[PDB]
């Protein structure tokens, strides 16, 4: 009585999940924009209506992608410059105690050794300018790398300022983009367009604060992948940013030194004038704002009546341990102490100052035997950014105590990408189709 | 006729409209599923996309519509695979939908086109030999 | 009815048989032409392949068999290629067989092919001109 | 027994066997390894 009979559409639009590579879009840089395609000037977005999907931002490949694509970057910039072997010496320094502050004392250490030189039969004496946390005591000292691997130095016009990166998928693949605020990145986004690829991504490498990145349109937004786990981190997106002022003030000399034929090192001469540490300085009522607001989305999840503390870190290594960032090619490690410490109970003009260090020797990913030696900027460095986020971990959070203490968390790169790309996703087209219909051939 | 506006539905726009509305538009999804380390992988992308169009072309091809955007065919239309009327079907539902019912039943509706396929042709054969 | 078995003739196993029986499993033969220094041999390995594939259906549709398996054309047998009547060829031979005996005969048949097909073409252009 | 042309003794002969027979070898001495470090993240091992 039906007497259908099957008939074949070619185009049909319907899709699956699916993994693959995408590849570039951007309008002396370590981000290499040269081996990537220009991008259209009047990017196409079609607002698919009637489509709910389903996402998940801790089950995306495009972060794992940005992770290795990030790191071959940085490891492709630095192939063709100086390695630094002949630099493991017998050095001997003296603390430098010229102008200094009571909180600059035994920070740097003046060191004399010997180099060799473009003729193979010479050596010559020279000195320069170390940190602490970079000479380890053998008065002799070495360099903190020497027993575990050699290791080479940045090129001096490469530059690390982040320059945003566009991905756009192959033909055959779509990229969907949820337009629903107050999404959360986990579970059905009703409202959906497609997109050819996604907005810049400054690639902003940081840890313990998210800076110079994109801004929640309605309010604070808090994500996690399991809640009521304690070992999963909290990423927090702020409303409005919160401007933080870092500065170098030190008047550095650079030099420079030939130990080979084409090959030179740059040195710390001399810092002309005082001896200061290096500082940040965020607001304090909008700091103070900004936690309330918080603590207002964290009592959704957490309960009406619970107390709310923000404490200091745990421990462990610099890095994590530490808001470490790079301002103009000098690389801070500094220390969020007074921000997360208060405590807040259910019912001017003056600023925070962060005392911080510097660094020359960096191991920027989690990896072992490969450091980076970064050359001295000449001048004071100053710099101005956005927090726009952060990353927190609830300790403990047994039902003993009716109070929840947040500390500041970080180390994985990768949620400092997840962040960006929460609202996208990859699928795959599938154009052929079968339906009932009343020919026959 | 001032002050109007004019505008297309474009590529994945027929997603969320029913099954006969979205049927009018297939050109524009057909036409876009064609168009030193990391060479490689474009290149292996650009591969696997040109080997799936040509499987599916070698597929409509094997089933004897080729060339063609709507194909209906000889093979019957079993009630095991579907018991919606046609009032239910093309103007009651969406392909996302169709696909996610019809997935476990689309193997063998393939081998059924592919064997009346090959006896048309043979049939024909058999035709001209007169 | 219980306790038999069924096996189907797999991809090359018509290569044994007869020309006749083994005309009627094609799809299966069809279907499988398609499918850091060593990822460069692979791909040029694909690349060949999708080359080849190409050539062949470009031979195939020049000589208006596109879309077809078993395509007849208009070019009568000459029978200085093979004097053998249809008897002694289609139940008493095989395809490696045939291939071996008019392997020197085959080009001037595909240019014989291609002029038929191009005046077919004008015929019909030009009959569809009234 | 197989062999490109058994007439020429030029060319070698692939014996193949029928059953395998079982082989039994050791280095009995109790060696011991020690690390020597050359350079920058570079070890050599010796017999100690
Ligand atoms: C968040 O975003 C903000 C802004 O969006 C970032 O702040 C900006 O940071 C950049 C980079 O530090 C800064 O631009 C520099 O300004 C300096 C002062 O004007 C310039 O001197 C500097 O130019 C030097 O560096 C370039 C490479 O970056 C070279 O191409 C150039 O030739 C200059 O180099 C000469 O000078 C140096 C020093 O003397 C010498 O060693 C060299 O050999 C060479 O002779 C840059 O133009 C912006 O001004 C900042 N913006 C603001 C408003 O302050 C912030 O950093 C971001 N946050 C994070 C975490 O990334
Ligand atoms: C997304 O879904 C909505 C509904 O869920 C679609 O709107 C619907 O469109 C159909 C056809 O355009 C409407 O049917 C019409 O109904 C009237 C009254 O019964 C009838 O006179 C017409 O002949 C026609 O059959 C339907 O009413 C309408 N639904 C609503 C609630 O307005 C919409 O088109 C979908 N989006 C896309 C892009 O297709
Ligand atoms: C491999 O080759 C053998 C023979 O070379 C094939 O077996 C042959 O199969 C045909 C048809 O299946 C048989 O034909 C029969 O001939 C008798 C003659 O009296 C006739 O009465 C029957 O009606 C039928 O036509 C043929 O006898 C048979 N050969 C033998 C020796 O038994 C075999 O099929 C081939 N393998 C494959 C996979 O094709
Ligand atoms: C680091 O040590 C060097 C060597 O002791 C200092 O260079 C000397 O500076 C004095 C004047 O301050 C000169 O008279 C010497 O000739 C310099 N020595 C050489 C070898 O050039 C340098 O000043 C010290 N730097 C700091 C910051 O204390
Ligand atoms: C640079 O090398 C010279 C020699 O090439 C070093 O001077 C020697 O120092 C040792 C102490 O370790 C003395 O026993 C020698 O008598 C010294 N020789 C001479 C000729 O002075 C010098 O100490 C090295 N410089 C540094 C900073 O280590
Ligand atoms: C810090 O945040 C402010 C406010 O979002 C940024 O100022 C905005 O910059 C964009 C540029 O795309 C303008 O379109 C807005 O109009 C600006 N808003 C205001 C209130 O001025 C500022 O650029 C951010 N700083 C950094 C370094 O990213
Ligand atoms: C989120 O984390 C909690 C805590 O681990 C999970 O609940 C635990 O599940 C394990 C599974 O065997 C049990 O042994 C624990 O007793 C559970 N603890 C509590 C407090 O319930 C929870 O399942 C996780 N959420 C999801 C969706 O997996
Ligand atoms: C961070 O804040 C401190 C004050 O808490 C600033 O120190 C002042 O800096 C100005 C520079 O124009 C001087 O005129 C004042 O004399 C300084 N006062 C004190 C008490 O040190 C510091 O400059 C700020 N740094 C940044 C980068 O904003
Ligand atoms: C961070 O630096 C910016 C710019 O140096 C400061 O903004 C200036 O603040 C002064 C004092 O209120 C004003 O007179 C200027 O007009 C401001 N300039 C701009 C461009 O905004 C800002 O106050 C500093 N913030 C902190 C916390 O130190
Ligand atoms: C967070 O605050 C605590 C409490 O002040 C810090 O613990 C101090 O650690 C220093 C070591 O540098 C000790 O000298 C102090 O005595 C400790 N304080 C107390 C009260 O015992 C902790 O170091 C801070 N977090 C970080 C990352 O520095
Ligand atoms: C981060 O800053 C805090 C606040 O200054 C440091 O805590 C102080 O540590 C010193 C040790 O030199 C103690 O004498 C102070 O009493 C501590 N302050 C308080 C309020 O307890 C902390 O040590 C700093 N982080 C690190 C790693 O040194
Ligand atoms: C196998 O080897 C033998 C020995 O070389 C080949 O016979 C020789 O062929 C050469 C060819 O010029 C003659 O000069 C020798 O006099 C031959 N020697 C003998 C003993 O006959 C034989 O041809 C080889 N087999 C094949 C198949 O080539
Ligand atoms: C090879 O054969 C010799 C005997 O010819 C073995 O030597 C004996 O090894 C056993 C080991 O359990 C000892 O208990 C005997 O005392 C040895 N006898 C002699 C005369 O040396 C030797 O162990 C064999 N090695 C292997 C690897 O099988
Ligand atoms: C350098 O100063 C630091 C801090 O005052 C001190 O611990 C160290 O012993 C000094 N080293 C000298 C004088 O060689
Ligand atoms: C290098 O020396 C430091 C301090 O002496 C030590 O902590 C580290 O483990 C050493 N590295 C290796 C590979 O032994
Ligand atoms: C927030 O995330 C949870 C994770 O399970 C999910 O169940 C919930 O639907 C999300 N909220 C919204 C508004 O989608
Ligand atoms: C740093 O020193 C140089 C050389 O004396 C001078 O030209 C420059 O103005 C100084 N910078 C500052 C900020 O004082
Ligand atoms: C932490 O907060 C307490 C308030 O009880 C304050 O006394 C203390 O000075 C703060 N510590 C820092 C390092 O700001
Ligand atoms: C080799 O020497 C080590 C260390 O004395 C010992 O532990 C081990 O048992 C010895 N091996 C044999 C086979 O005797």
């Amino acid at each position: 009585a039906e007497n259908l009979w099957v008939t074949v559409y070619y185009g049909v639009p319907v899709w699956k999940d699916a993994e693959t590579t995408l590849f570039c879009a951007s309008d002396h840089n370590v981000w290499a924009t040269h081996a990537c395609v220009p991008t259209d000037p009047n990017p196409q977005e079609i607002h698919l209506e009637n489509v709910t999907e389903e996402f998940n931002m801790w089950k995306n490949n495009m972060v794992e992608q940005m992770h290795t694509d990030i790191i071959s970057l940085w490891d492709q910039s630095l192939k063709p410059c100086v390695k630094l072997t002949p630099l493991c010496v017998t050095l001997q320094c003296t603390n430098v105690t010229n102008n200094i502050t009571d909180d600059m004392r035994g920070e740097l250490k003046n060191c004399s050794f010997n180099m060799t030189t473009e003729l193979r039969d010479k050596k010559q004496k020279v000195y320069s300018l170390f940190y602490r946390l970079d000479v380890v005591q053998i008065k002799e000292y070495r360099l903190i790398n020497c027993n575990t691997s050699a290791c080479t130095q940045a090129c001096p016009k490469v530059s690390f300022e982040p320059i945003p990166i566009h991905y756009c998928a192959p033909a055959g693949f779509a990229i969907l983009k949820c337009k629903d605020k107050k999404f959360n990145g986990t579970g059905p986004c009703p409202s959906v367009s497609t997109v050819q690829c996604t907005h810049g991504i400054k690639p902003v490498v940081s840890t313990q604060l998210l800076l110079n990145g994109s801004l929640a349109e309605e309010e604070v937004m808090i994500r996690s992948e399991n809640i009521t786990n304690n070992a999963k981190n909290i990423l927090v997106q702020f409303n409005t940013p919160v401007q933080i002022n870092c500065t170098r003030p030190n008047n550095n000399t650079r030099k420079s030194i030939r130990i080979g034929p084409g090959q030179a090192f740059y040195a710390t001469g001399d810092i002309i004038g005082d001896i200061r540490q290096a500082h940040c300085n965020v607001s304090k009522a909008t700091w103070n704002e900004t936690l309330g607001k918080v603590v207002k989305q964290l009592r959704k999840h957490f309960g009406n009546n619970t107390i709310i503390r923000f404490a200091n870190s745990s421990g462990g290594d610099l890095e994590v341990t530490t808001h470490s960032f790079n301002c103009g090619g000098e690389f801070f490690y500094c220390n969020t102490s007074g921000l997360f410490n208060s405590t807040w109970i259910s019912n001017s003009n003056d600023s925070i100052t962060l005392p911080c260090r510097i660094k020359q020797i960096i191991n920027m990913w989690q990896r072992i035997g490969q450091c980076m030696y970064a050359p001295p900027i000449q001048g004071v460095i100053r710099c101005v950014s956005n927090i726009t986020g952060l990353i927190l971990t609830r300790d403990g959070g047994s039902t003993n105590s009716t109070t929840e203490t947040f500390r500041p968390g970080g180390g994985d790169m990768r949620d400092n990408w997840r962040s960006e790309l929460y609202k996208y996703k990859v699928v795959k087209i599938e154009p052929l189709g079968v339906a009932p219909t009343r020919c026959k051939r | 006729a001032v002050g109007i506006g004019a505008v297309f539905l474009g590529f994945l726009g027929a997603a969320g409209s029913t099954m006969g509305a979205a049927s009018m538009t297939l050109t524009v999804q057909a036409r876009n599923l064609l168009s030193t380390v990391w060479g490689i992988k474009q290149l292996q992308a650009r591969v696997l996309a040109v080997e799936r169009y040509l499987r599916d072309q070698q597929l409509l091809g094997i089933w004897g519509c080729s060339g063609k955007l709507i194909c209906c065919t000889n093979v019957p239309w079993n009630s095991s695979w579907s018991n919606r009327n046609l009032s239910e079907i093309w103007d009651n539902m969406t392909w996302l939908q169709w696909d996610k019912e019809i997935s476990n039943y689309t193997q063998i509706i393939y081998g059924l086109l592919e064997e009346s396929q090959n006896q048309q042709e043979k049939n024909e054969q058999d035709l001209l030999a007169l």
